[PDB]
């Protein structure tokens, strides 16, 4: 467990001398624009199937509830 | 073609550029907003102690005595 | 079977997205390779010139600065970004090999990891 | 003291009943899933059987009931109790009242639980927001310096 | 303004660093006062006969 | 834009 | 030894008034 | 700007200061917030508290 | 540096391990929000057995009297209602935030070298956790927890040689009954502390390999203190989960539970339906969808099988999936399956929930049983996409 | 030496510290068995949480409940009378060998420089000692039990202020009935990890020190490791005290107890004799004997005091009593003192035992007022005996 130095050199700021919380919302919609454009694979990995097996369920009950309802 | 970090360092100057990516500068000649930070600091503090303050009471008069028995005395 | 980007839409697709994820955090693919993982890195790293390995350790610390800050390389070293030029597979492949020779016949680990 | 029982016992309770056990009252609306709703309809929804379906000898028909056949009979027959402050006595008005003093016998301490609750949700919010800028403050100097490595590919 | 710059090379035998306030202009009258509250933080030198 | 191996003493060596 | 004293009175006060605020004795202040 | 560093020379030299200010806002900024708070619920649900129902007394 | 006299009473002797582990212990300074979860489950399990020791001094393990000592709590004592819904939804929350830990290191590949003692330590605390929570749940004496007890410990007789045998002598008696209450809560309150020391051993070997991060790379060249810099990022994860919290307690305090708990539990009859805890849902479908209640347990014990064997896989070079499409999509399909799993646990054993929880199960396995073919069919990509 | 390949499994990072604190760490050459007395008292104290865990698993902390509960433990549980019999004479023992210990430590002055901080976490180890096994004789809800729950609780009233607030709240209800049964369970469960806590800080503060031999001198000269040399010592002393313990457990289990305590409670009798258990009765003395209960709740304060003022003594030169004739003698009659106070703690009010006391209790802090004279006078001593 060493360091391993790299030699660079770096500048660094006052947290006093530069604004905190405008970073939030600052150039939100490419921000929003990367979460959706790289992550929609993902997302629809993780919930296509939740939803497809839904859709399943509700028709196959639906179905069995007409047949059986004499 | 002398590297990158060398001529930094033999190259001092005075028109320092940082990131500013998520954390815009001020501009070269401004205060230092320094106790803005410490008021907003004060008001979370403010908090914390009245959560601290509200756990011990709930414990420890969650030990003390109970309706029951304060009905039971007569 | 060898599945390349030449004969493969996929292995094709794979690779440009690897291609894409390492130019925009802007480190070789070989950089990934971690020394504590195996301890055969560790030693492939340690027959390495200095200068391949410094550069290595820089681009990983670059890597890892904009990863804290939540960004990517900048379009320009975006562009001039080579992964997949590699400097460590040989000297792996070789270490791996001799590795292999000194099990095969007789021979002590020359290096062992700590348990654990 | 606390409320009287009615019984001495379960077995009695049965034997009274016919061998039905009416469940102790105290935790009706949290005992059963959608206590509230559940409790109310059952007791105003004693309807008539559909065609076909016939409920044993004894028995009377609840539509919301699991099972299609309850014990008790309608007990919130309309104009059974005379109310002191002056409100008609009709079966819906029982119903929620009922339901509204059994409700408070589940949970006696909704009303210091929900203001608690109110109190703390916006207090910890305001504390969670001086947290984002405290850590937004201390990680303002890494989070915007410039190094340089020497180092392109 | 009030920052860092950090030189890191680790092929330098001794590292040395400079930490500084902002100090007083030449007319100013705390300049003494400063002048004397740096004569008692006094330099100190590994050849010094002072020691410890 | 990618640099060949000439250049990048590291990727020569 | 002044400074450490007239610091000493003060984080008595602090821890006081924390006490106080803690225990709530309101009530039981008649004097 | 000029307010609060002024408040800051008030309050903000010594630490021993700054937790007695500390606790004493925590303590009235809870009995301020319980005192809006009551207003909401008094405001909200009018007519249902216990001293409103009109036979309170008339149980005898 | 001789230490002739003092400098700070951080580096003292007496402050000296505290500093160093906590204070100055170097971490990844590219760090995300992931691993205050890592730091939560302690705060969690902090608050359990805190509440638990002031429940503890209100609660009386008889079978006549733990019912309504729990009503006693929830009624006549001051701030007991506050008390008991923290304990329980803590637990929930507790699992919560320890099931968020177990998902990024699966997807961050954590558990790879050199951190198999690491992961390994976190297996069992799991084991710990689950069967705390088990044996605590019994301990209010609803039908729920009765017949829970009642299957759960039953089904513990499908061991071929002993069974019967180990079921009794576990009852201690031949029904689940006031001695297997008794011996329920004198385990269930010291099972936490063992559980508090399988998690400082765990912390333990993380420190002595350190943290991973994000990229997956070796971080030793960008590093930074834990104090302040992870300490007020863990301020803040604690906060958000302090609200959440709140919000469990005050406004939806028995949304996670199951209401026929509130009924005094009765050997007579058996409730419509009995489930345990929803973080015990996704266990009790595979059990119940592998038929042969024997092959259901040993399903169960080979799910631990494979959490154990995870850290000794093939080779694998690179860990972190953010340069894995292959095994992010993997990933993805897993929690997905473990939520829509953990959703038929809680269903009735008609169908086509069978058919639906017994591909799942194959599907939940088919995940360890893939990346090993992941990691020797990557550890030839260099050769194939190279550009020379 | 590059620890390249593995040598051995005990410098392995699994077994380092292990390893050093308990196979490698350096001993004195010269210690007898007194040190091995400090590994019986840690042995005792495991005996005493596992005994006692296993009660639990058969006690019910309901004042209707507790005593025949108790006597079911006796007659029914398979085994049981041995598992009560071991956990109340093994809190004697537990008392026994940290008497033992504490009395070692007083005749070689094992408290001075540097070990101050192991004699403080000792101290509070003994308080926590003294709080658990009064809190776990509350719990058989005997006539003794009962009521020396109620003296020793209602003493508590000496605080001046908030002496009244503090009694009502620790007994929760104007009395000591089921709700102080049920804390007191609660409590005596919890209080043995604290214990554990406490006991490997002890150790941790020790093992940073080093270790006190017979002599006193500096003995990093001839060292030898703890294993095996030392462990086949403890073991000796082990097997030795297993003997005894076992001749308490099976022939005379009920001679260190009083009769008293099989009775049930009946808070409206008084038996005629309130003593507490025999490892109390000193204290129980001390605090009899001064009067004016205030007074008395101060000087046992004063007795905690004066023992954690013992390490802060100004010159203490020479350490061990072979070297220090006078001190030698004040500790033998310090000891001496002791036994006679605590036997008069088991005796009336009636005279003369009142004058006995209150002479014994003078010399016990005689004692502790008269030893930082004999180091100034020792400091004295080189320049005057010098032979030339
Ligand atoms: C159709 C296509 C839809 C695409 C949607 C993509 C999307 O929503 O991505 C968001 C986001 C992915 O965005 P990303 O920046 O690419 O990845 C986040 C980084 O990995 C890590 O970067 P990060 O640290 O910024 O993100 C971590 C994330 C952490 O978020 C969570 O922990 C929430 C988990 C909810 C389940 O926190 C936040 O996003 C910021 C708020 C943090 C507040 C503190 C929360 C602590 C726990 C609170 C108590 C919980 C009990 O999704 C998740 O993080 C999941
Ligand atoms: C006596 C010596 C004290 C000392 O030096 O402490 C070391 C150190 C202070 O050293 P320092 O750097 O000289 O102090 C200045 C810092 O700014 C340290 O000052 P600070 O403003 O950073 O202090 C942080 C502190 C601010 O608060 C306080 O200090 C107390 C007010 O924050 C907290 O206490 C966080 C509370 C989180 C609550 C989480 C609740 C979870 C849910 C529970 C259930 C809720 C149901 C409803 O204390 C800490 O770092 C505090 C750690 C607290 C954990
Ligand atoms: C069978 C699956 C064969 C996959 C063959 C390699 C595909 C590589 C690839 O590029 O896949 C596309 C995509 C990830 O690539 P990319 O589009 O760069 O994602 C980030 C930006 N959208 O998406 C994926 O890689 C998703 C892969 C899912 C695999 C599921 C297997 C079951
Ligand atoms: C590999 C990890 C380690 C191995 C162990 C497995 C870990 C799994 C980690 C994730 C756990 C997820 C747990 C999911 C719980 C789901 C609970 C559930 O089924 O809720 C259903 C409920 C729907 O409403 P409800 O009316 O109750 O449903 C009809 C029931 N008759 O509510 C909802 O639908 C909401
Ligand atoms: C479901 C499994 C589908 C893939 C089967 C082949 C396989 O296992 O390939 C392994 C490799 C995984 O690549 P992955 O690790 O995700 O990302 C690169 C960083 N090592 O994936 C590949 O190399 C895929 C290349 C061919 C495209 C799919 C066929
Ligand atoms: C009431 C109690 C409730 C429970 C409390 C927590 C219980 C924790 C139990 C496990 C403790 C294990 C020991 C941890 C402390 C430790 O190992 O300290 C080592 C140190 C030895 O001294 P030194 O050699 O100077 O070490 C520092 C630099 N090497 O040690 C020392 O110098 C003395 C340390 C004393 C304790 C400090 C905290
Ligand atoms: C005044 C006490 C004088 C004194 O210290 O006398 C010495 C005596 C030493 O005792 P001891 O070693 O047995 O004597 C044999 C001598 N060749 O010391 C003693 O006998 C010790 C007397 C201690 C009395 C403490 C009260
Ligand atoms: C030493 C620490 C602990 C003690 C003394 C303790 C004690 C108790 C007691 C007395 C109860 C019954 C009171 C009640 O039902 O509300 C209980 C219930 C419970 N405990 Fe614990 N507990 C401890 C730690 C934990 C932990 C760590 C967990 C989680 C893993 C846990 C999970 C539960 C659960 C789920 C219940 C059932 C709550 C309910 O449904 O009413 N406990 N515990
Ligand atoms: C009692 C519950 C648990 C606690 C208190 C706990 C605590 C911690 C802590 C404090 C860390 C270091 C901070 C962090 O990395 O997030 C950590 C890391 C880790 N834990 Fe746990 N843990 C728990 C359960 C688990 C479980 C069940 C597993 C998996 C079986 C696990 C696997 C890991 C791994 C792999 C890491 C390394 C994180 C990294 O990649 O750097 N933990 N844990
Ligand atoms: C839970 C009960 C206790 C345990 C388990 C315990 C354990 C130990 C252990 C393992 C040692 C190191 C081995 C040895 O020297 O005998 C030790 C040493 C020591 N203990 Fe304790 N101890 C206990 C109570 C006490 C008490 C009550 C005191 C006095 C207040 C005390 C004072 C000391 C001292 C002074 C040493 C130094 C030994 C020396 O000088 O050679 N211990 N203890
Ligand atoms: C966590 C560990 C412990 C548990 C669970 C525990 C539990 C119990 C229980 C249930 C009883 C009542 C059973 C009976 O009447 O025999 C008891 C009695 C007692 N315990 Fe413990 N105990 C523990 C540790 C200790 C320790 C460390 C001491 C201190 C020496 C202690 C001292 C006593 C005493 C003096 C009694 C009364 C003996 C008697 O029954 O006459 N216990 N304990």
């Amino acid at each position: 467990k060493q360091i391993v130095p790299v030699k660079s050199v770096i500048y660094a700021l006052s947290p006093f001398q530069q604004k905190v919380m405008t970073g939030l919302w600052k150039d939100l919609p490419t921000k929003i624009h990367h979460k959706v454009s790289e992550n929609w694979i993902s997302a629809t990995l993780l919930l296509g199937p939740l939803v497809g097996t839904y859709a399943y369920v509700q028709n196959y009950l639906e179905k069995e509830k007409l047949h059986h309802r004499y | 073609e002398i590297p990158a970090t060398v001529a930094a360092v033999k190259n001092p100057s005075s028109k320092i550029i940082y990131d500013e990516h998520n954390h815009e500068r001020f501009p070269p000649g401004d205060p230092s907003k320094r106790a803005f930070a410490y008021f907003v600091l004060t008001g979370g503090r403010f908090v914390y102690a009245s959560l601290i303050r509200l756990l011990v009471l709930k414990f420890v008069l969650s030990m003390s005595a109970s309706k029951d028995v304060l009905a039971l005395a007569s | 079977s060898f599945l390349d980007p030449k004969k493969n839409w996929l292995a094709a697709q794979h690779m440009k997205s690897l291609v894409k994820r390492l130019s925009k955090y802007g480190l070789r693919y070989d950089d990934l390779y971690d020394p504590y993982y195996d301890l055969d890195v560790k030693e492939a790293l340690n027959r390495l010139p200095k200068e391949v390995v410094d550069a290595r350790h820089a681009r990983l610390k670059r890597a890892i600065d904009l990863s804290m800050k939540h960004e990517y390389l900048p379009e320009d070293l975006q562009a001039m970004q080579t992964p997949f030029r590699g400097y460590l597979q040989d000297m792996l492949a070789l270490v791996k090999r001799e590795r292999a020779e000194r099990e095969a016949l007789g021979g002590l680990p020359l290096y062992q990891r700590s348990i654990p | 003291d606390r409320f009287p029982q009615p019984y001495a016992n379960e077995a009695a309770a049965r034997f009274a009943n016919g061998g039905a056990y009416p469940p102790d009252l105290s935790l009706i609306t949290k005992a059963r899933h959608n206590g509230q709703n559940y409790v109310f309809s059952l007791l105003t929804g004693y309807r008539d059987p559909p065609a076909g379906v016939s409920i044993r000898e004894g028995l009377h028909y609840n539509p919301y009931f699991p099972g299609g056949a309850i014990a008790m009979p309608k007990m919130l027959n309309d104009g059974a109790v005379e109310y002191e402050d002056g409100t008609p006595a009709t079966e819906a008005q029982m119903g929620k009242d009922v339901v509204s003093f059994l409700s408070w016998a589940a949970e006696p301490e909704m009303e210091e639980r929900k203001l608690m609750g109110f109190k703390w949700i916006f207090v910890l919010s305001l504390a969670l927001l001086q947290a984002a800028y405290y850590r937004r403050l201390r990680w303002s100097v890494l989070k915007s310096r410039k190094l340089v490595l020497d180092v392109v590919n | 303004t009030g920052s860092e710059v950090r030189m890191l090379d680790d092929d330098i035998p001794l590292a040395q660093f400079a930490v500084a306030f902002e100090g007083a202009s030449w007319k100013d009258p705390d300049s003494i006062a400063l002048m004397v509250m740096q004569a008692m933080l006094g330099s100190w030198n590994k050849t010094a006969g002072g020691g410890k | 834009a990618p640099p060949p191996p000439t250049a990048m003493i590291y990727d020569r060596a | 030894q002044p400074a450490d004293v007239k610091a000493a009175a003060m984080w008595g006060v602090a821890a006081a008034t924390g006490g106080l605020y803690l225990v709530q004795v309101s009530i039981l202040v008649l004097p | 700007g000029g307010i609060f560093e002024s408040l800051y020379k008030v309050v903000m030299r010594r630490n021993s200061v700054y937790v007695t200010f500390v606790i004493a806002g925590a303590f009235l900024g809870e009995r301020a917030v319980d005192y809006g708070i009551h207003k909401l619920w008094e405001a909200n649900n009018v007519g249902k508290r216990y001293e409103d129902i009109p036979v309170l007394g008339q149980k005898l | 540096t001789i230490r002739n006299q003092r400098f700070s009473l951080l580096k003292e002797p007496i402050s000296s391990t505290l500093n160093q582990h906590l204070i100055d212990y170097p971490t990844p300074s590219n760090l995300s929000y992931w691993w205050g979860f890592g730091s939560l489950a302690g705060i969690c399990l902090v608050i359990q057995i805190v509440t638990g020791v002031f429940l503890a001094m209100h609660y009386t393990p008889h079978v006549d009297l733990a019912f309504n000592s729990v009503e006693h709590v929830m009624r006549d004592v001051e701030g007991g209602w506050l008390l008991r819904y923290m304990h329980a939804n803590g637990a929930s929350m507790f699992f919560i935030v320890v099931y968020l830990h177990i998902f990024r290191g699966l997807y961050y590949a954590s558990y790879s070298s050199p951190r198999e003692f690491v992961w390994c330590l976190g297996v069992v605390i799991f084991l710990l956790m689950i069967v705390t929570a088990f044996t605590g749940y019994v301990l209010p004496w609803g039908q729920m927890s009765f017949w829970g007890a009642t299957v759960i410990t039953s089904l513990a007789s499908a061991i071929p040689v002993v069974g019967d045998t180990i079921v009794t002598w576990l009852w201690g008696g031949f029904s689940v009954d006031n001695a297997t209450l008794n011996r329920f809560f004198s385990l269930h309150y010291l099972l936490p502390f063992l559980l508090v020391g399988a998690s400082l051993l765990h912390l333990a070997a993380l420190h002595q390999y350190g943290s991973n991060n994000p990229l997956g790379v070796h971080s030793e060249m960008d590093q930074i203190s834990f104090y302040p810099y992870f300490y007020v990022k863990d301020l803040v994860g604690w906060v958000a989960f302090a609200i959440f919290f709140s919000i469990w307690i005050f406004y939806a305090p028995n949304v996670l539970g199951h209401p026929d708990n509130y009924i005094p539990a009765n050997p007579m009859s058996t409730p419509p339906h009995i489930v345990p805890e929803w973080y015990f849902l996704p266990i009790y479908a595979i059990l119940r969808s592998i038929p042969d209640k024997s092959g259901g347990v040993a399903a169960i014990a080979l799910v631990f099988i494979c959490l154990l064997a995870l850290p000794f896989f093939k080779s694998m070079y690179v860990r972190s999936s953010s340069f894995r499409p292959i095994y992010q999509g993997i990933f993805w399909l897993l929690l997905a399956d473990c939520l829509l799993l953990g959703w038929i646990g809680c269903q009735p054993v008609e169908a086509p929930f069978v058919t639906i929880g017994q591909i799942s199960s194959f599907v939940f396995f088919l995940f360890f049983a893939i990346t090993p073919i992941l990691g020797r069919v990557g550890r030839g990509i260099p050769n194939s996409y190279t550009t020379d």
